[PDB]
């Protein structure tokens, strides 16, 4: 004996087994087999609305268009400044979109690596408990200076001698709050061109217009 | 085993011809025209007095014939509860077909109508919303097998019996009503389903319409060899809000279960107005009088408000409450059942409507001919 | 489930070719071919089809082929060209039904669980859009039969799509654009008062279809309901629209 | 066994399952594998640059002739392989 | 090898779930399908096979076509349950070969009823000197039970044929214990 | 040899399949094959422009896959009738649709298919009702 259902469940395995695997294998290529007659769209952004139907929009290549929506793209929702998808070949308006991110202010949002906190430094508490004075009492609690009504400060220049610990103090505190540091190492920003520095800092005022609690942060801005 | 007939061979008269053929059945290893002897032991004439005999045998015909359907198992085993006459060797013997049968014939719904139809004795409230509500959870694939919307109206009227949603009679009555087409079971006790149907439908008031679909054939034929003024009288809860012998005579018949719904059958007269008014008179007249809706609802001039008022909490009216006069102003509202002579008259009026648009339309087409080219 | 179609006429042009395939021919019946479709939302749409040989034997109206090997082979080329093209359900010329189409219907909601069916006529005269749509769906029935199921006539529409009249308004040379201030009105004047209340007449003689016959399914459920909706303006003799003639005049007011 | 014995048909049965796994597996395999040559060989490849991936799964491409263009398919790679 | 088209008629009745025949009806039916598929392997691979069946439906799985591992696919799950009606089998099977890819190929189609049919002498012969007009020969094997000696379906073989077309062999149905080999040994011989 | 003035009949789903194949595969030249009826020397009529499937790599005469002209071609058998093919299809979206390089590269191809082998080009961005493009 009565071997064939120790034979049957091997060969019923073995062939189940090739089939779970190999055919969800031509299921995996199913799906990336359907997707291979997509076509990308263009990346556009509105100037501002003209009428009902006609939309102004300049794309980042080069000139400026009129179109139209195509059915239910919520009409409402362009307001003058989005990012729009635009289709290929008939150009007109394809998917209101979210904002563009410019992953240079990525490549020092997520690189920030781990830290020892402001118990590392020493000596300096001065400087350590004046910053929490400066920045993370109006952050957490605006009140107290509003209160009294005066504004609260924003800039701070840390200055002295090479090797203060300028670096590890924001350091620490880049290991203390953990909300949103971006750092600017300020020598990298320049690369060849006329007005593209330029755009990196309209992107970083913007980026850190919306996400309300950013820390900036510049080291060396004796280079620029 | 043979021998298992050779001692119950003998059930009724003339019996063992189809025992010694029976052993031809088995030993010859057919099982479909022992299908149709196990609806010959369902069928079988007597106290049935070897059902509980041959339970132990029927489970062997489970055991080595393993394909039949356990239908006739639990049209078997309602006998056998009916012999030994206690529940629970069934709930062990239904646990049991309901653990080791996973037949393609929709064991599960027999198996949770045979819950329902073995709940009977095991309390109608602590299991009633579990399982009833899986049946019809669990018929998913398909109601049209009739015989689990049957027993689906048994289990579901067996909770309208332990009392929730009175107004669930009125889809209860459509699931009885819905579930038997030709008469097949004695019209001597279908009449006082209809009895009942038109009592506890008269308690279930939702729909306040309950003659409806009285052109319903297996209760109509009782509606025909039953009291006759019950139908008119729900025909004065259908038509007419007036025939006080009649929305009496439903207390001179109908003694009990009558004060406890009095002033919600008058709310439904009170609403027989409100179809009287603008579907049988004639148009709407634009303004209708509180003499028209107290004189046909039997009521005072100061309860027409609260009349109104709550159909617009009903909702069959969107009327306004034109009371500067005390006369009511008329809107949309639900209609009640095409009656023949509404046919006919709708023909009348409809048809008018119909060659006067059309006839004055090819006048204004004749006026407008000239200006074509 | 469907909300409506979006049925451009290249596929009734793909159903007007095969037409000509069967033309020449001994035709038996009709046509019974494969509709495709483009089923995104509750809404349809179709912009290709094919068809399949088809017999039928009218003696129990059970004896009819379809070739489900070339209607998948052909639908793997069709589908390989075209990956957003899918079959949505069927159609047929012959603009009556019979009791067969549930056979045809339910035989082919295997492949997708709706199969829509499309009324067409090779040579209309007398109805508006040609496109028709059912679902093969159950009310049970009021008196609850064994599995009444049930064609329901899904409302249907030409569909449309941008330089798809490239050939159309090119091919037929006839049309007189912007007919608006000519004529116009008074072409729908005929055809709705006349094909409007001829349709009422037909109507009123299905009303005389219950009075001498019609006890099938008396309809007593969406007739006189949906006829009460008709029934909002009960416009008897002596009309009873005194509030409506100053609206009349409101209405004159402006463009007088 | 009887029940070995038919289980010996379930082992045939099991090898009819064998032939539809290679079917259903080899077939729509090699079919596309064909679909991945008309797409994959195309050989002249535009190399570009991930600006965001978006989640309404979707990406925005920078080309090496300083262009945009938005995607909301993604193609034959992972969302793990795409950092910004 | 030789031009033909064969359509097997298998029974889907609720008859055929039981064991007087080795050990399952659906295992001598399907054997039956195991003998003839591999028999038309045997035969011209240009001929076709396609299965049908007489009991609740006449059911087109497959095209009556050459492959028939697919059809070895289809032996699984066949479920006979219904209700016998194989007068309308003779008709689908004719229209299933009506609607074939070659006129070379003959028809002589094999048929596999098991319940008792609700089937009128007028209407098989009706249907028979129809297959006197239409140049069919079918050989049936009778399975299951509906009489121990088939009578309406010798009818059928009467009427069938006449002086040079007696394509028409019945294996009328052993109903009690008989293999699943020793049934359909006799077609294997001579159809 | 002597040679008589030629013509194109049409049967304009033709037309519609150009219109929708050329919609369809948009941003992208495409290449097919069209089938009709060769009636006689001074006429030559299309009846079917049906669906080729897509290149990836080069639109080119490797678009013209023979187990999809048995399989195509026969499918057509048994639809309802056996046509004779009588030309091809392509398009030029990109630009004002002339002949290509591709075009005269399986031109010889197409006249050792055919007798005639009469192109069909095509921008399916064009017009809405006018052009004939
Ligand atoms: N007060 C301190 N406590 C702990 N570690 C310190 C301290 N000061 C300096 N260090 C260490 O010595 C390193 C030198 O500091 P660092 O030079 O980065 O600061 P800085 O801002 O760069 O000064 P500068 O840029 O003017 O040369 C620090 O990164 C840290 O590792
Ligand atoms: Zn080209």
């Amino acid at each position: 004996k009565l071997l064939e259902h120790k034979e049957i469940d091997g060969r019923l395995k073995e062939l189940r087994e090739q089939l779970k695997e190999l055919t969800k294998q031509y299921e995996k290529s199913e799906n990336d087999l359907k997707a291979l007659q997509s076509v990308g769209q263009i990346v556009g952004e509105v100037l501002k609305q003209l009428t009902e139907e006609k939309f102004i929009v300049k794309a980042t290549n080069g000139p400026r268009y009129v179109v139209g929506c195509r059915r239910q793209l919520d009409k409402s929702k362009l307001k003058p400044g989005t990012r729009v998808a635009l289709d290929m070949t008939t150009l007109t308006i394809m998917r209101y979109l979210p904002r563009e991110v410019d992953p240079l202010v990525y490549n020092m949002s997520h690189e920030d690596p781990g830290n020892v906190s402001y118990s590392e430094i020493g000596g300096l508490s001065e400087q350590i408990r004046e910053l929490r004075e400066v920045i993370e009492l109006p952050l957490t609690n605006p009140e107290l200076f509003q209160r009294v009504g005066i504004i609260p400060p924003k800039g701070c220049l840390l200055y002295g001698p090479p090797g203060t610990g300028k670096t590890l103090l924001a350091r620490a505190v880049a290991s203390q709050l953990d909300c949103n540091f971006l750092k600017v190492v300020s020598s990298s920003i320049v690369d060849k061109y006329i007005g593209e520095s330029a755009r990196l800092i309209r992107e970083m005022f913007n980026y850190a217009r919306d996400h309300q609690p950013c820390i900036i942060f510049m080291d060396e801005i004796d280079a620029i | 085993v043979p021998g298992f007939l050779q001692q119950s061979q003998n059930s009724g008269p003339g019996q063992p011809a189809v025992w010694h053929r029976l052993e031809e059945l088995y030993t010859k290893k057919l099982w479909h025209q022992l299908t149709l002897q196990v609806l010959d032991f369902v069928q079988d004439p007597c106290f049935a007095q070897g059902d509980g005999l041959i339970k132990l045998y029927e489970n062997f015909i489970s055991e080595f014939e393993h394909r039949v359907n356990p239908l006739s198992l639990v049209e078997i085993i309602l006998h056998v509860v009916r012999q030994m006459t206690d529940p629970n060797v069934a709930l062990t013997f239904l646990e049991k077909t309901r653990e080791k049968v996973k037949s393609s014939d929709e064991a599960v719904i027999l198996c949770k109508t045979a819950i329902g139809a073995l709940k009977l004795n095991i309390g109608d409230l602590q299991v009633t919303k579990e399982t009833i509500e899986d049946v019809e959870e669990m018929l998913n694939n398909l109601p049209g097998v009739t015989s689990v919307h049957s027993r689906f109206y048994d289990l579901s009227s067996k909770y309208y019996q332990t009392i929730g949603n009175h107004a669930s009679y009125y889809k209860d009555a459509l699931r009885f009503l819905g579930c038997v087409d030709i008469k097949d079971l004695p019209v001597s006790e279908q009449q006082e389903r209809a009895f009942t149907l038109g009592l506890a439908g008269l308690l279930g008031e939702g729909v306040f319409n309950f003659g409806e679909l009285l052109m319903h054939p297996v209760l109509e034929s009782l509606r025909n060899t039953d009291r006759q003024w019950l139908i008119d009288t729900l025909y004065a809860f259908n038509s007419g809000n007036v025939e006080r012998f009649q929305t009496l005579k439903t207390a001179w018949g109908q003694q009990p279960d009558l004060a406890a719904n009095e002033a919600q059958l008058l709310r439904k007269i009170q609403l027989l107005c409100l179809m009287e008014m603008t579907f049988t008179r004639p148009a709407n007249h634009r303004q209708l009088t509180f003499e028209e809706i107290a004189k046909s609802a039997k009521i005072t001039v100061n309860e027409v408000e609260l009349l109104v008022m709550k159909a617009l909490s009903v909702g069959l009216v969107k009327g306004s409450i034109d009371e500067v006069d005390k006369r009511v102003h008329m809107t949309w509202v639900q209609p009640r059942v095409l009656d023949l002579q509404q046919i006919k008259g709708m023909k009348d009026r409809l048809e008018f409507w119909c060659t006067d648009v059309k006839s004055m339309e090819m006048l204004v087409e004749h006026q407008a001919h000239d200006i074509l080219t | 489930a469907v909300q409506k179609v979006v049925v451009h006429p290249l596929v009734l042009l793909s159903v007007v070719d095969h037409f000509n395939r069967i033309g020449k021919v001994g035709n038996q019946k009709r046509v019974v071919g494969v509709l495709l479709g483009s089923w995104q939302k509750k809404v349809l749409d179709v912009s290709n089809s094919f068809a399949v040989p088809f017999d039928e034997d009218d003696k129990d109206d059970s004896v009819w082929f379809l070739d489900h090997d070339y209607l998948e082979n052909m639908y793997g080329m069709f589908k390989k060209v075209n990956a957003r093209e899918r079959i949505v359900g069927w159609y047929h010329t012959g603009p009556k039904l019979h009791k067969n189409d549930i056979a045809i219907n339910e035989l082919m909601k295997r492949y997708c669980p709706n199969s829509v069916l499309v009324i067409i006529d090779v040579k209309p005269k007398d109805l508006g859009l040609p496109t028709e749509a059912y679902i093969s769906v159950e009310e049970v029935h009021d008196d609850g039969t064994p599995t009444s199921k049930t064609f329901e006539h899904v409302t249907s529409e030409i569909g449309a799509e941008e330089a798809e009249e490239v050939g159309v308004e090119h091919l037929l040379r006839d049309i007189k654009d912007t007919t608006v201030g000519t004529l116009s009105q008074r072409i729908t004047n005929q055809v709705h008062g006349l094909k409007g209340l001829n349709s009422k007449l037909l109507d009123i003689r299905s009303y005389l279809e219950k009075v001498a016959t019609g006890k099938l399914p008396i309809n007593h459920q969406i007739i006189y309901q949906l006829q009460d909706v008709f029934n909002l303006l009960p416009d008897v003799s002596l009309q009873e629209f005194v509030k409506a003639f100053y609206l009349k005049t409101n209405d004159q007011m402006v463009v007088v | 066994r009887t029940r070995l014995l038919d289980s010996e048909i379930k082992i045939m049965k099991s090898e009819v399952l064998r032939v539809t796994h290679e079917l259903q597996a080899m077939k729509d395999k090699i079919k596309e594998n064909s679909e991945k040559i008309k797409v994959n060989k195309t050989l002249p490849y535009l190399v570009s640059n991930v600006i965001e991936l978006l989640d309404v799964k979707c990406a925005v491409i920078k080309t090496s002739t300083r262009q945009t263009y938005f995607l909301p398919v993604i193609g034959l790679v992972d969302a793990e392989k795409l950092k910004p | 090898m030789v031009l033909e088209s064969t359509m097997v008629c298998v029974d889907n009745s609720e008859y055929m779930r039981n064991g007087d025949f080795l050990p399952t009806r659906l295992q001598a039916q399907q054997d039956a399908v195991n003998i003839v598929c591999h028999s038309k392997t045997r035969s011209n691979p240009e001929n076709n096979v396609g299965l049908i069946t007489l009991a609740n439906d006449c059911e087109v799985l497959t095209t009556l076509t050459p492959d028939t591992g697919r059809i070895l696919s289809k032996l699984h799950t066949v479920q006979p349950k219904g209700k016998i009606t194989f007068c309308t089998g003779i008709r689908v099977a004719h229209l299933a070969l009506k609607h074939r890819q070659g006129k070379n190929h003959k028809m002589r189609i094999i048929a596999f009823v098991g319940s008792p049919v609700e089937d009128n002498e007028k209407d098989l012969v009706k249907l028979a000197k129809r297959l006197k007009k239409e140049k069919v020969n079918v050989d049936i094997i009778n399975f299951g039970e509906e009489e121990v000696n088939t009578e309406k379906l010798t009818a059928f073989v009467n009427t069938l044929n006449g002086k040079d077309g007696t394509g028409s062999h019945l294996v009328t149905v052993p109903p009690g214990p008989s293999l699943a080999d020793a049934l359909i040994s006799s077609p294997i011989l001579a159809g | 040899a002597v040679d008589t003035a030629e013509q194109v009949y049409i049967s304009s789903l033709a037309l519609l399949k150009m219109l929708k194949h050329g919609r369809a595969g948009v941003p992208m030249e495409v290449m097919g094959l069209m089938l009709g009826e060769f009636v006689d020397d001074y006429t030559v009529r299309v009846i079917d422009v049906f669906a080729m499937p897509q290149s990836g790599t080069g639109v080119s005469v490797e678009a013209v896959d023979p187990v999809f002209q048995a399989k195509m071609l026969d499918m057509l058998k048994q639809t309802g009738r056996p046509e004779m093919v009588v030309g091809w299809y392509h398009s030029h979206p990109g630009f004002g649709c002339w002949l290509s390089g591709v075009d005269i590269n399986t031109q010889q191809s197409f006249e050792a298919l055919s007798e005639r082998a009469v192109a069909v080009v095509v921008d399916p961005i064009q017009s809405v009702k006018g052009k004939v493009v």
